[PDB]
């Protein structure tokens, strides 16, 4: 026991757990990460090969082959908050860059806000939307000819 | 705090799930092709095959050959199911009735 | 703190563009885009009482078509990270590991109104950019300061 | 000398000591001839700098066939033929072929790559079946002079090189398909950080991957298995057994990958000053 | 900057997953530690350079200012400053970083 | 740069007394080597910031001394140089690391 190569493989599924869409691990023939999967049909594949690969070095799409069905890897969201905030106030205001509020509200917080839109720069949450008004001097500038006041 | 604007960090996504493949290199043994074969011997005479070198598991096993019993002893019965043992040496034979 | 610096030299370009130039009220640059048989179209963007500016001239619409990843390039280039939107771009996977490109505090349509007016404080009264002299009779002098009657 | 256990001892012939021959053709790898596919890997419409074990550009081969009649020497298992496996090797085999009733027989010889050869290490051998190439990696007890038969109207003597008629310990196991009627067959072999690469293809062309091992061990030796045969000769219709061999060196080059995939250009890296220029720049103009 | 992701730096692997599912946390820091410092001495190499490249790039703000305010805004009586002598007069444009 | 001396760097400690009273010479090294790499990579950013501050500081220093040059000890025909044109005259003073 416990030293060979009979070996009893259940302990170590292999199922058809291909879920798109959402982020998951991956330990795809010897290689490890985390990614977005999406389904594809590809043209390139020979017997041999199951990962795709760019010259960078990131491997970007793969085949599975118990089902002979091709797949596409995408990276995970990874990012920051900016937060405005103005003396002695209770709560900042949030700047999500280039976030759409429904991505936003559905994919990261499901705390409750009642105040967001859709900005040029991407989420506010925590404003009004008062771009008709303009000003000269502002401590909190977020980029583009924009400022939280 | 001073007023300001700050980078503050976020937690942002969960992995969900595990994927796993690895293409085996040994063989599968196919137990259950040797358990349902036809000409079964008696109790005098019974057979023995040591099938080494190859992959198994238990549940096709276990659901593929009708079984009424799976007993264990010095083992655990899912002490099975991770381990890598060096050969496994199934022996059979009918069974006459009264005794 | 190179930021800050960034910002600071950025306000100060934009602070010598507009160090006393006077305009008038009654300016419109559909109508006055040119004297004394000199054509400055091509130099000019909007400006007066019902354009709207958001408008750069011709010359500036010719040289950021030709150049990507300018201000605006970057954040239509981060917009488009949440799902690859072909599959992937090199700025999403630099991006997701933390380094991203933050937009400048001054648009590049409000310096465009900056040298439109730099531009137009030239050509009609009071000539502010011009010490005070209408455009042909400046150039008449600077070329009779040089040696010729 | 190959293995100690000792399995035959009659047609012990010594006086015959012929050496290994040099070839006149260089390797060229301006059109993928001498690399390989990235393990299981695709891209496309791409140029990848890629430092791997490769052979050199200008390098010449040595024949290792050897065919035997009814007699066997022991200066055919010496450092003669013997040789050592640094860091891989690149084969180019010759696929020979026979006719019993118009049915075509391929035929060529085995390999065997290990340390020591014993029970008590594991050895791969890679071995022809007709169309059929079978690998293992096991622990093999190696014969004192390890031959082998052809199948197809066989010799006198019976393929022995091993006797160990008890399944031992394999690590890897596996059969692969090739075409009967080809000309020639490739062969990249190496080891690196404690793994076993291969690499086999057929018609002329990069080679494709077969395997990777998890050993953690150094292999050191390798050596061509001596085959024995009925009718080969040029009496016959004139078939010869060829088995050359280059080492390989772990040095850069420049692939180039169309749309679909295929490499259709390779550059070595130290040929020369434009090749220099050529990877120092990642592109081919 | 992106490709110092994947430099082993003296390590195992340069896959941080890697190495925490394969080592034992007593030999994990050891091959943690290297990777580490390799990226905290590419970012550090990084800083030095983005500190080297703004002193140059305030110089050519400081005389596109200065030109600004004296090719354009006024004329001064300087020679061989704006244009090349016998220069008239000058004008300006937005551009990507920076002016025309 | 004080707080430096406070980080352990991937030794067992921070202290040299701590290191030299409880370990061996050659198993002392191997911690004391950590600190050293530690403290001298904290003195090379240091000195790297120290030598690109002083491009800007000597950048000033020459506009400062135009300035004292050409709008305090005479008057020149610049416009838009000094004050913002409408310059009349200027005067200056002495101030901590500076000029007003
Ligand atoms: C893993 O590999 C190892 C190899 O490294 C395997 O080990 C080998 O196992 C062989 C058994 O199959 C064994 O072969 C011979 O061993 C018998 C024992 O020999 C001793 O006892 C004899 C008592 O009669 C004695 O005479 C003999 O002395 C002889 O040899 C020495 C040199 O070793 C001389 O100096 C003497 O003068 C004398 O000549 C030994 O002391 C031996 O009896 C067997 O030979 C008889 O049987 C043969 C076949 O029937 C027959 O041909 C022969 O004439 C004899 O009648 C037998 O051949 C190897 O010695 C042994 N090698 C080592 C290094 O241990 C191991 O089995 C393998 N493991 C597995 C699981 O496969
Ligand atoms: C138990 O092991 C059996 C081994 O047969 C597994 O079934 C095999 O799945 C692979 C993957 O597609 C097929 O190639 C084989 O043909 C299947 N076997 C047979 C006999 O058809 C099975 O998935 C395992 N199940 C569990 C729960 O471990
Ligand atoms: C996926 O495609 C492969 C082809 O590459 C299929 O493998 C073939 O399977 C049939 C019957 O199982 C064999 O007769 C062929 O010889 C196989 N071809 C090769 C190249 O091995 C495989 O069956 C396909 N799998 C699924 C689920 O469709
Ligand atoms: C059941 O076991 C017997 C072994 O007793 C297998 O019988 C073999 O059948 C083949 C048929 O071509 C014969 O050539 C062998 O000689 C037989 N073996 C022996 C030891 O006699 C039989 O194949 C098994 N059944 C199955 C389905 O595998
Ligand atoms: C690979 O193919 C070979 C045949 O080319 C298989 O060897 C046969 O195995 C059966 C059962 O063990 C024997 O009855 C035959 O006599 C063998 N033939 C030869 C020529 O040796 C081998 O089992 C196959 N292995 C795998 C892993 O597929
Ligand atoms: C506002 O902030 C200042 C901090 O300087 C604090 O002293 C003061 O009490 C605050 N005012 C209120 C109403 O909390
Ligand atoms: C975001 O959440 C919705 C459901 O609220 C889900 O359908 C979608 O897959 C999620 N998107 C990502 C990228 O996880
Ligand atoms: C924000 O306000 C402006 C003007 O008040 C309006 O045009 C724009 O559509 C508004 N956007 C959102 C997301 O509310
Ligand atoms: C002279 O003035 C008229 C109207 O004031 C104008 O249309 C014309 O272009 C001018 N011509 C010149 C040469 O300045
Ligand atoms: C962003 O995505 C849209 C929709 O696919 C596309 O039309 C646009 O060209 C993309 N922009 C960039 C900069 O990639
Ligand atoms: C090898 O074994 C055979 C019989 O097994 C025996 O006749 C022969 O002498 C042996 N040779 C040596 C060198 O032991
Ligand atoms: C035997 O060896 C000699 C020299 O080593 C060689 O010339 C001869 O060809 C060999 N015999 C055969 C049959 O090849
Ligand atoms: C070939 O590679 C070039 C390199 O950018 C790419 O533009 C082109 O689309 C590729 N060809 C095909 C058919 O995709
Ligand atoms: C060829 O034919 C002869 C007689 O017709 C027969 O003895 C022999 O076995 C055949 N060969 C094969 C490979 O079938
Ligand atoms: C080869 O084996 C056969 C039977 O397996 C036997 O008759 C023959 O004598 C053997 N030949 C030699 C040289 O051992
Ligand atoms: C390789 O095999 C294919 C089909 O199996 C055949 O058409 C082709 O002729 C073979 N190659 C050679 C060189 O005969
Ligand atoms: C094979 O070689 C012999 C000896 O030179 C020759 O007579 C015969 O023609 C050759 N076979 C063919 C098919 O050319």
């Amino acid at each position: 026991i416990n030293s060979g190569t009979t070996c009893s493989n259940d302990l170590l599924y292999s199922n058809t757990e291909v879920s798109t869409g959402v982020c998951v691990n991956y330990d795809l023939y010897g290689i490890t990460g985390q990614g977005i999967f999406k389904e594809v049909s590809a043209a390139y594949y020979n017997n041999w090969q199951n990962l795709l690969y760019d010259s960078n070095g990131n491997i970007i799409g793969f085949k599975d082959f118990l089902t002979n069905k091709t797949y596409t890897i995408l990276p995970c969201y990874s990012g920051r908050v900016s937060a405005a905030f103005y003396q002695n106030s209770s709560s900042p205001a949030l700047l999500y860059r280039n976030l759409k509020c429904s991505y936003v509200l559905n994919n990261i917080s499901f705390i409750s806000q009642p105040f967001y839109f859709d900005s040029y720069l991407g989420c506010v949450l925590n404003a009004v939307n008062l771009t008709s008004y303009s000003v000269s001097s502002c401590d909190l500038r977020m980029g583009s000819g924009f400022c939280i006041d | 705090p001073n007023t300001g604007v700050y980078d503050l960090s976020g937690f942002t996504v969960k992995p969900v799930a595990t994927v796993y493949r690895r293409i085996p290199n040994l063989p599968d043994c196919d137990i259950d092709n040797w358990l349902n074969n036809v000409s079964v011997p008696s109790p005098l005479n019974w057979e023995r095959r040591i099938f080494s070198n190859c992959n198994f598991n238990l549940s096709t096993l276990l659901r593929l050959v009708h079984v009424d019993s799976f007993s264990c002893n010095n083992l655990d019965k899912s002490k099975i199911f991770g381990s890598c043992f060096n050969s496994i040496t199934v022996d059979k034979f009918a069974i006459p009735n009264r005794r | 703190e190179v930021n800050d610096l960034l910002d600071i030299t950025q306000l100060q370009v934009a602070n010598a563009l507009m160090q006393g130039v006077t305009l008038s009220s009654n300016l419109n640059t559909n109508l006055h885009s040119d004297v004394d048989n000199i054509d400055f179209k091509s130099l000019l963007g909007c400006l007066g009482s019902q354009c709207g500016s958001s408008s750069r001239s011709l010359l500036e619409d010719l040289l950021f078509n030709k150049v990507k990843l300018s201000d605006v390039g970057f954040v239509e280039a981060y917009n488009n990270c949440t799902g690859g939107s072909e599959i992937r771009d090199l700025l999403c996977v630099q991006s997701f590991n933390g380094i991203k490109v933050l937009p400048p505090i001054l648009s590049e349509t409000q310096i465009s109104g900056y040298t439109t007016a730099a531009t137009v404080a030239a050509m009609f009264p009071p000539w502010s950019a011009a010490a005070g002299v209408p455009f042909s009779l400046n150039v008449q002098y600077r070329i009779n300061g040089l040696g010729v009657t | 000398v190959i293995g100690d256990f000792n399995c035959t001892n009659s047609f012990i012939n010594d006086y015959n000591k012929t050496i290994p021959r040099i070839s006149e053709d260089v390797v060229d790898v301006s059109l993928g001839l001498g690399t390989y596919y990235v393990l299981n890997r695709v891209y496309l419409n791409t140029t990848l700098l890629f430092t791997g074990y490769f052979p050199k550009s200008g390098a010449n081969f040595r024949d290792l066939a050897l065919k035997g009649s009814k007699y066997l020497s022991t200066l055919w298992y010496k450092p003669p033929f013997l040789s050592d496996f640094n860091n891989g090797i690149f084969s180019k085999v010759k696929n020979t072929k026979l006719y019993v009733n118009n049915t075509l027989y391929s035929e060529f010889s085995t390999i065997v790559i290990g340390s020591v050869f014993v029970n008590t290490s594991y050895t791969i051998v890679v071995q022809p079946h007709n169309g059929i190439l079978e690998i293992t990696a096991c622990q093999y007890t190696m014969c004192e002079y390890p031959h082998t038969v052809c199948k197809s109207k066989g010799s006198i003597r019976n393929e022995s090189w091993h006797i160990d008629s008890s399944e031992p310990l394999c690590l890897f196991k596996k059969n692969f398909t090739y075409n009967v009627s080809a000309d020639w067959l490739y062969f990249h072999f190496y080891q690196e950080r404690g793994v076993f690469y291969a690499y086999y293809a057929d018609v002329g062309m990069p080679t494709t991957f077969l395997f990777s091992l998890y050993l953690g061990t150094i292999l050191s030796h390798y050596y061509v298995m001596p085959l024995t045969c009925k009718a080969i000769s040029s009496n016959t219709d004139n078939e010869t057994l060829e088995y050359w061999v280059t080492p390989l060196s772990r040095r850069q080059y420049l692939l180039n990958f169309d749309e679909h995939g295929v490499i259709t250009n390779a550059v070595d890296c130290s040929s020369s000053f434009l090749s220099e220029i050529q990877c120092k720049t990642q592109s081919f103009a | 900057l992106l490709q110092q992701l994947f430099n082993k730096f003296g390590a195992i692997s340069s896959s941080l997953q890697e190495i925490l599912s394969r080592l034992d946390p007593p030999e994990a820091q050891v091959q943690i530690d290297r990777l580490i410092n390799g990226r905290l001495t590419a970012l550090n190499a990084y800083v030095s350079q983005q500190l080297s490249d703004i002193t140059l790039i305030k110089a050519g703000a400081s005389r596109a200012i200065e030109k600004v305010n004296e090719c354009v805004k006024s004329q001064s009586p300087r020679i061989n400053f704006c244009g090349n002598g016998n220069h008239i007069l000058s004008l300006v444009q937005n551009a990507p970083y920076g002016l025309l």
